[PDB]
RNA sequence: UAUGCAAAUAUAAAAUUAUAGUAAUUAUAAAUUAUAUUAUAUUAUAUUUAUUCAUAUAAUUAAUAGGAUAAUAUUUGUAGUUUUUGAUACCAUGAUAAGGAUUAUAAAUUGAAAGUGUUAAUAUCAUAAUCAAAAUUUAUUAUUUAUAUUAAAUAUGUAUGUGUAGAUAAAAUAAGAA
């Protein structure tokens, strides 16, 4: 009777240091010896978890434009996603790309330290978006 | 699956479970440094004797004193069991540690007519030598208790000076496993909730942890643990 | 996750952090969104340099850029729900279930004042307190006095 | 009351209780505190000094007349924090064609030091012939009595370290205290470059000699870069020098040894591409560095991991153990009595109870 | 509704019940507990105003990490998967509200402690949470009435019908009431 949110995980350091470092005990946190963070998630699980972070306008949301499911069940009534080609007919296509999201350094100060308009706040310190890398 | 060594039950086999983070007095978690590689009397065991430790004198100082002596530095050779001692350290005077407690109580002439030399005047420097520097440290304790101004211990003593192997006060660094239960003297009761809490003493303590710690050499360390991992009796996430 | 070893007593307390993050996003986007909105719908000529087509084309392009800005904080402040940071209880600003100075709900305020957790002074329930401006004109008068102290006091350069 | 804690600074009830200062009582400072004056910590920064030169300086200082005369030639040689990208053979040819003309030993030495620095920056190994042509005959040969300038010797050491040359020992032994005695004037950057070069070259005795000389001359181990120390300590394999490294590793600070372990781990793992030349596998040194860092660092408490396999005493847990040996205590008592001599020595004892397993 | 047929509490007694065998004593007393002002006398009560009352949505909560004018750390770029299990879609102890009937003029306030969703020990599939543009059926809510009527976040198309049944709400405090 064992249940688990994630059925598979991967380590951080590869097979060049851990085989020698295992002989030295590590003082893990006493009240939670086993830890399982986002940097320890598998590729698919991490992707599907990161898609659900944004409230809307994100891949996790069923109707945000970036979904991948063929159909979505809504109130016991199936519905079919209108493809991008069919949307284009009556929705004019305006798309600049990654250049639109980014803003110049001179405007970074006015934008309060942000050069990206992405709805996830990007921080330049190497500690907040701290995956394995 | 669940195990008696993985669940959180407070009491195992009738005694307080030592595997609970909440079953230990908070002062145990405080950071501390390993001291098993330090001097025997500098280790944490002699907490009540730490305030009485003597100062140092090294091989360079001892050789310099041997080459160029000075009139007011009494080099006391506090070695017992005269059958063991063979050579004579230069400028040395024999005051055994088993007699120092009464010897320091004698007057000037009272000490001179019994030991063949006068009192160190309680102001001149005294430097104590013994095998392994154990009896010398124990004697320096007594000298400091008698309030001598300058008492120095030569760690290593005649053993390291002459390159012999004499071990006075034969003591083993390792300890026999604690066959009995957890002593009552280590049981801590909370001052507010009145809960019974443990302490790093008796069956489990810092000396046991240090002596159980891994060896510095990798090829020797691999000999202890079996193949395929050093610790496999425990789950993957608890190692 | 999924209520496995939860540390906080209430799950909804994380919505306070989410609201703080949305406020920070508003801090980022409040200038760019306002500038784009101002430029897009200004019918009068900007200046001598840009007039006619050189202005209308620029307005269309800046509106296209604003639309392409993914994640821009469009939502106004008054439509963002206020949730207490102590017990994660929702209150709407403008009613009595939310206080502006402490940013906590009516229930949290009552609990904190009934216990000792917030140094406040008691006044009559059916009066205007002790403030001279409140006695003089009331909520609107004190609001205008705050405006006067902040901005209208200064002879701007 | 409750799971949420109460902050005593904001809560007036705590601040006005009998364990703090009531508002009716006079508000005044009590027991003024001086922490920064009784014991002031030195400034240790987590981030490295951003404005640091981060290189070996040559202390270029010649007569102004000679400097301005050689200015057309010296434009190609590196200046202060400015490195021209002229080919090294061009400056080598200029030196070998113009050095006899200028009559000044100090100026020639400074010019050759700059040539060595430039060719070291370009990693051009062909310039040792210049040393053999000019300096070897009089500065270090069959008991040479000359005193080379500090700038020239430092530049030559930098060049040999950059090119991983095998001729550095003949100069370092002269630079010991019994010879030129230029060791105390070597920068920590020079020491780091020497250690990194020797670690890459895999010299077992060079690392030991350099570490001992650094300790003797009070080189700043903490300011010596961690990567150079890691590379130097990776190459030791012999038992004697390994023991020397083991006993010498205690000289470094706790933070220094921790970051040495961190750099060693990351470099032999993920940071293998950081080095231009991959580091050889030395599991003995890796394990010893990790173990030494663990020893030096403060020890935390992990009771579950420490006592996972802990088992209580037989007598202590007899009531809670269905199948436990109790006659073992009687056997131990009998053995103790026999050792004491109260019981007959080596008396035959038969089993007192059945064996239930 | 006394004419006959009919000894009968005004007491010479031996713990209850029972045919004088059934069970183990039996009865009784006192204190306290919400029903009854009296007609000068610790207060004259008696007037004005009002009543078509409605809203909730698209799921992941369990780490510390410092930068210019500072005597030097690449710590540039800090890298050890996996043995636990409740405030969640029931339940998972306690705690604040509303509710005026007798301590009054006087140098004075006309709002109560008896408890109101969220808060501190019982567990044992629980991902129910706003960041806009959204779905009355639900006791507890003062709306503008007939000269001039929709411009800035998008903001109400419904019900003209003799001030009109039943039922019901509010006020004796800078107001005017005996
Ligand atoms: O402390 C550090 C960190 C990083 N690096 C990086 O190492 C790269 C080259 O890799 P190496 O550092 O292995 O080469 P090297 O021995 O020739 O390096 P130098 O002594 O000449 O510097 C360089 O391009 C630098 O960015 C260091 O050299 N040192």
């Amino acid at each position: 009777s064992v249940s688990g949110v994630f059925s598979k995980g991967r380590g951080i350091g590869h097979e060049a240091t851990t085989s020698i470092l295992r002989y030295i005990p590590r003082a893990r946190v006493p009240w939670q010896p086993s830890r399982f963070g986002r940097e320890n998630l598998t590729a698919a699980d991490m992707a599907r978890l990161w898609s659900r972070g944004r409230y809307r306008d994100g891949p996790g949301n069923y109707n945000s434009g970036y979904c991948t499911e063929r159909t979505h069940v809504l109130e016991e009534n199936t519905v079919s996603i209108i493809p991008r080609r069919e949307l284009e007919k009556y929705m004019p296509d305006i798309t600049i790309g990654p250049k639109a999201l980014v803003t110049p350094v001179s405007l970074m100060n006015a934008r309060n330290g942000h050069r990206v308009t992405h709805d996830l706040l990007h921080s330049y310190d190497p500690h907040i978006g701290r995956l394995g890398k | 699956q669940a195990d008696r060594r993985t669940r959180h039950h407070m009491m195992v086999d009738g005694q307080i479970n030592p595997r609970e983070w909440f079953n230990w007095h908070p002062k145990e978690y405080q950071p501390w440094y390993f001291d098993r590689h330090k001097f025997l009397y500098e280790q944490r065991q002699y907490a009540q004797f730490h305030h009485l430790l003597c100062h140092q004198v090294y091989l360079k100082d001892m050789l310099h004193l041997m080459r160029y002596p000075e009139p007011y530095t009494h080099i006391i050779d506090c070695r017992t069991s005269t059958q063991k001692m063979h050579r004579w350290v230069p400028h040395s005077l024999w005051l055994p540690r088993d007699e120092v407690e009464y010897a320091l109580q004698l007057s000037a002439d009272e000490f001179l007519d019994m030991y063949g030399f006068r009192k160190p005047d309680k102001s001149d420097d005294v430097i104590l030598l013994s095998h392994n520097g154990i009896y010398s440290e124990q004697a320096g304790w007594e000298w400091k208790k008698q309030f001598f101004q300058h008492v120095y211990n030569y760690r290593g003593g005649t053993n390291e000076l002459f390159g012999e192997s004499y071990s006075d006060m034969n003591v083993s660094d390792v300890l026999s496993p604690w066959k009995g239960p957890f002593p009552q003297s280590g049981v801590f009761v909370d001052k507010w909730s009145k809960r019974k809490v443990l302490t790093r003493t008796g069956p489990f303590d810092r000396q046991y942890e240090m002596q159980d710690f891994a060896l510095p050499d990798l090829e020797l360390e691999k000999a202890r643990h079996p193949e395929e991992g050093p610790r496999q009796n425990m789950p993957f996430g608890l190692q | 996750m999924r209520h496995i070893g939860q540390d906080v007593p209430k799950r909804h307390t994380h919505f306070v952090l989410e609201s703080r993050l949305m406020y920070e996003k508003s801090f980022r986007d409040c200038w760019l969104h306002s500038v784009c909105r101002a430029i897009s719908q200004l019918d009068e000529p900007l200046s001598k340099t840009v007039v006619g087509t050189h202005q209308k084309m620029l307005q269309r392009k800046v509106t296209c850029f604003q639309y392409n800005q993914y994640g821009l904080f469009k939502t106004p402040y008054y439509r963002l729900a206020n949730v207490d940071r102590y017990h994660a209880v929702q209150g709407v600003a403008g009613t009595r279930e939310w206080v502006p100075y402490v940013n906590v709900s009516y229930w949290t305020m009552n609990k904190m004042v009934r216990g000792g957790n917030l140094l406040v002074h008691r006044v009559h329930y059916t009066g205007w307190g002790t403030d001279s401006h409140l006695k003089k004109g009331g909520w609107e008068h004190r609001w205008n006095k705050v405006l006067q102290r902040n901005v209208l006091q200064y002879s701007r350069i | 009351v409750g799971y949420t804690p109460v902050n005593p600074d904001t809560s007036p009830m705590v601040a006005y209780s009998q364990y703090h200062w009531h508002y009716n009582l006079p508000q005044g400072m009590e027991r003024p505190h001086s922490v920064n004056r009784t014991f002031a910590a030195p400034f240790q920064s987590n981030h490295s000094l951003v404005n640091k030169y981060r290189g070996v300086w040559i202390e270029f200082d010649m007569h102004p007349a000679f400097s301005v005369a050689l200015e057309p030639q010296l434009r190609k040689l590196p200046r202060g924090r400015t490195l021209p990208k002229t080919p090294a053979e061009e400056v080598i040819a200029d030196y070998t064609a113009l050095a006899p003309l200028v009559d000044d030993e100090k100026t020639r030495d400074l010019w050759l030091a700059k040539v060595f620095q430039h060719c070291a920056f370009q990693r051009c190994g062909g310039a040792m012939e210049l040393w053999e042509r000019y300096c070897h005959q009089r500065f270090t040969a069959e008991g040479a009595t000359a005193k080379p300038p500090l700038s020239l010797v430092k530049s030559v050491l930098f060049y040999c370290n950059k090119t991983d040359n095998s001729g550095w020992r003949a100069l370092f032994d002269r630079c010991l205290k019994d010879g030129w005695n230029y060791t105390p004037l070597f920068d920590t950057a020079q020491w780091s470059f020497m250690l990194k070069s020797i670690g890459r070259m895999g010299d077992e005795d060079g690392v030991r000699a350099v570490l001992e000389e650094m300790l003797d001359v009070q080189a700043d181990l903490d300011r010596v870069e961690a990567r150079s120390v890691v590379i130097a300590l990776n190459a030791v394999t012999n038992a004697d020098v390994y023991e020397f490294v083991k006993k010498y590793l205690f000289n470094f600070g706790e933070r220094k040894v921790k970051f040495l372990r961190t750099t060693y781990s990351d470099l032999r793992g993920h940071g293998a591409g950081k080095l231009r030349i991959p580091l050889k596998e030395n599991d003995n040194m890796y394990y010893h560095v990790c173990w030494h860092s663990s020893i030096r660092s403060p020890r935390q408490f992990s009771p579950r991991q420490l006592y996972f396999d802990y088992t209580p005493s037989t007598l202590g847990s007899s009531s809670h153990n269905p199948n436990a040996k109790i006659d073992d205590i009687v056997k131990d008592k009998i053995e103790k009595w026999k050792a004491e001599g109260l019981l007959p020595e080596d008396y035959v004892h038969e089993d007192r109870v059945y064996d239930r397993s």
